[PDB]
């Protein structure tokens, strides 16, 4: 039994399994271990047949004894959380889960942390230093940070990005340790909890006069913010509880093509709610059109939905139809 | 105490060369403080300069040179008892390719 | 003696090839398992 | 018998049961425990077949010894109170019941 | 020996799969019970 | 193994025969790159000395080698190549259209060829399959048949099918037969035709007839 180091034995296994299998095994490996095994498969010596046999036998024993589970370890998170709490809370918990694994260097903290504060941090740095830090981060973070710098500095930084020639190892090590010291402050984790889709939800609740004054002030402050808030106010779900008479009235105002495009993204309950109210011929032709026309872009579907939401708002302002949160109980 | 003056152009060129920049880009010195990474670069070439200066002096008089601290403004230093005190300055113009910089050595005449 | 040694070597290499086909099979079945087994090996390299 | 922490074992059970079943088990869990188990299944290590078997066997024993009742623990409350004292007093008693369970922070007191 | 070990592993995994179907069954029957059992597990983690 | 520019800086002061001797030992590409950096006179002298090399003494070469070892004893050079082009462009692909158009304008003003390379890296001959069917139908009205045939030879089978399945059956059949029949065409010509049709795509997107969006058009 020669002194066969386990890293070299793993190199033996990687060589023996095959190229596709070697890449598949690699894909579940961390970068540092990848480089360690890379140095091993670089300075790899020849292995005798008997040592080969011993390594493969003990590896087969280990695989047989420890092979189990590892079914959906990562996507199990997303599927459980989505089916449990819905997409938004699933994403929140998933982001917390993926941030639980800490960085090793403050560079990745810069990636994980807010682009505005990152721009504040890096604005005074040397433009080459800015380039070096920016290339390291995830591309979305770098783009967001560059969106915050003024035109001239952003110009110099991008040009340095393109004409990058190579940072020295001691230089990058010192930069990394400086960033680690600067970001050594315990946790940033700016709690995203709350904001839009809660503002509109709250405005949905209080007195009509109060909420209309609030939305008027929000429109005065920022028209786009008010429009987003109003789109969240209505939501394309209460159209099934805004009962039958509203459906009959809105049919008299909705164009057939707009209704057809909107109903493609509508839920089957909402489609049935709209269909069952009008004439049999109209319902049949609408259902046939929905089943026959090809897929339509979500942007167009939401455009038609927003147009008919404008129609609903205009008719509710006239008072022909009632939009009430309280369900109409029937006896 | 003596002083080593590292110019913004020199520090800019040094950092540019060190951190991937080939230096072909025009030098844009608008006036700003040196960051911690820039401070480390300053520390490195300052250590090299002090070692070279000690080596140069050793041929005539051996002495020990020790770094004290760094400053950004001349009011921070006040190297002399009075501003009218006579002092020695030695400039050096360093050229690398097309990039020019300066650095100075300031020693009081009392030294 | 030479024939015995050469046939022993042939049997050893044939068995190695057979279980190497086996290892290929398990690796293409559950590559995560073999990846984490070599993870175990890398972890225990340090003791 | 490796040192299998019970949180990781519960992670294993959540893995084995399945997706919808895992969500259903989650729906009867408190938020802090939910985060604890989510982090546990984040840093989950792959389990050997024998440890898997031991965990599932002891879990089957626990479920068999502990399975009973829990029929309508919450809606039975309301139905009994309504059929007993009528809607208004049933609601008063139910509100007292749900408020007996204290906040941890004064924020929920504000609510 | 290899065939005996592999058939032992096969029997173990088949039994694990069978009772895992059982666990799926009881979990879909009374998910509150399994939730409370893992509640017991989380509670007894601390001693 | 180290950068030709720093090598030229190191060897510029050395004796021209010393320069020739050092240049002999290195890899041919490194020597050519270093010579590309010296001025005309010294480069010519060193080349003539290379041609008329007569033989270095063993003690001479040993001393030269030990001097070079002492000079290069500095721990590691390994100038990290991480980042640069193909990073800058995929940076510029993300931020606001105004910001990135200012970006390409400033980059073009600084260096036109750099901007052209950056733009070619912006587009990439892969998003033509996600720039959906209507753009394919529109671009057929502008692409020459020979240019399309040459470009599709280097195109992936998914992209070829994406372009083929949209137009008429006769056009698709004749294009497929041409692709299967014509012999291999040089990569330079293929990229020339691809760049021409990328110019056409850019000119039509500027007019707004087609939508080039990173976000995939989800269909319900």
């Amino acid at each position: 039994m020669s002194n066969l180091s386990g890293t070299d034995k793993s190199v033996i296994l990687l060589m023996t399994i095959g190229e596709d299998r070697a890449a598949e095994v690699f894909k579940h490996l961390s970068t540092r271990e990848v480089q360690a095994l890379s140095t091993a498969m670089a300075n790899v010596r020849q292995i005798s047949n008997k040592q080969l046999t011993d390594v493969l036998s003990e590896f087969e024993q280990e695989a047989e004894q420890f092979a189990a589970l590892n079914i959906n370890a990562n996507e199990y998170l997303r599927s459980v959380l989505v089916k449990a709490l819905g997409e938004e809370r699933a994403s929140s918990l998933l982001e917390d889960i993926l941030e639980t694994r800490d960085t090793t260097s403050g560079i990745e903290t810069l990636n994980f942390m807010e682009p505005q504060s990152a721009a504040d941090l890096i604005r005074d740095e040397h433009p080459q230093i800015i380039a070096t830090i920016l290339v390291h981060l995830k591309r979305s973070q770098a783009a967001d940070i560059l969106a915050l710098f003024d035109e001239r500095l952003r110009h110099d930084v991008m040009l340095r990005i393109a004409t990058f020639g190579g940072v020295q190892p001691a230089a990058l090590a010192e930069l990394t340790e400086v960033l680690n010291g600067l970001l050594d402050g315990q946790n940033l984790k700016r709690s995203k909890m709350g904001g839009v889709r809660t503002a509109a939800e709250i405005i949905n609740l209080m007195k009509t006069q109060q909420e209309e004054a609030v939305i008027t002030a929000v429109r005065e402050f920022d028209g786009e913010l008010a429009q987003k808030i109003i789109d969240e106010m209505f939501l394309f779900e209460n159209l099934v509880d805004v009962d039958d008479r509203s459906i009959q009235r809105l049919l008299q105002e909705v164009d057939s093509e707009s209704l057809l495009i909107a109903l493609k993204g509508a839920e089957p309950p909402l489609r049935e709610k709209f269909l069952r109210n009008m004439s049999q011929r109209a319902a049949d032709i609408l259902r046939d059109d929905l089943a026959n026309r090809g897929p339509v872009r979500l942007s167009q579907v939401e455009n038609e939905q927003k147009a008919i939401l404008l129609i609903v708002r205009r008719l509710a302002e006239t008072g022909e139809m009632v939009i009430g949160s309280g369900e109409d109980t029937y006896v | 105490t003596g002083l080593v003056v590292f110019s913004p152009s020199l520090v800019f060129i040094a950092v540019d060369n060190l951190f991937g920049g080939d230096g072909r880009f025009p030098t844009k010195v608008e006036g700003r403080e040196f960051t911690h990474t820039e401070q480390r670069v300053i520390n490195r070439m300052l250590k090299l300069a002090l070692e070279g200066y000690s080596d140069a002096w050793k041929a005539i008089n051996p002495l020990e040179v020790e770094y004290v601290r760094s400053e950004m403004q001349v009011k921070f230093t006040n190297i002399t008892t009075s501003p009218n005190d006579i002092v020695v300055n030695t400039p050096f113009h360093v050229e690398i390719g097309n990039l020019t910089g300066e650095f100075n050595i300031c020693l009081p005449f009392s030294m | 003696k030479d024939e015995q040694l050469q046939q022993r070597r042939a049997n050893q290499r044939l068995g190695a090839e057979v279980m190497s086909q086996r290892i290929r099979e398990m690796s293409d079945n559950d590559p995560r398992v073999v990846a984490l087994v070599i993870r175990q090996w890398m972890s225990n390299d340090h003791e």
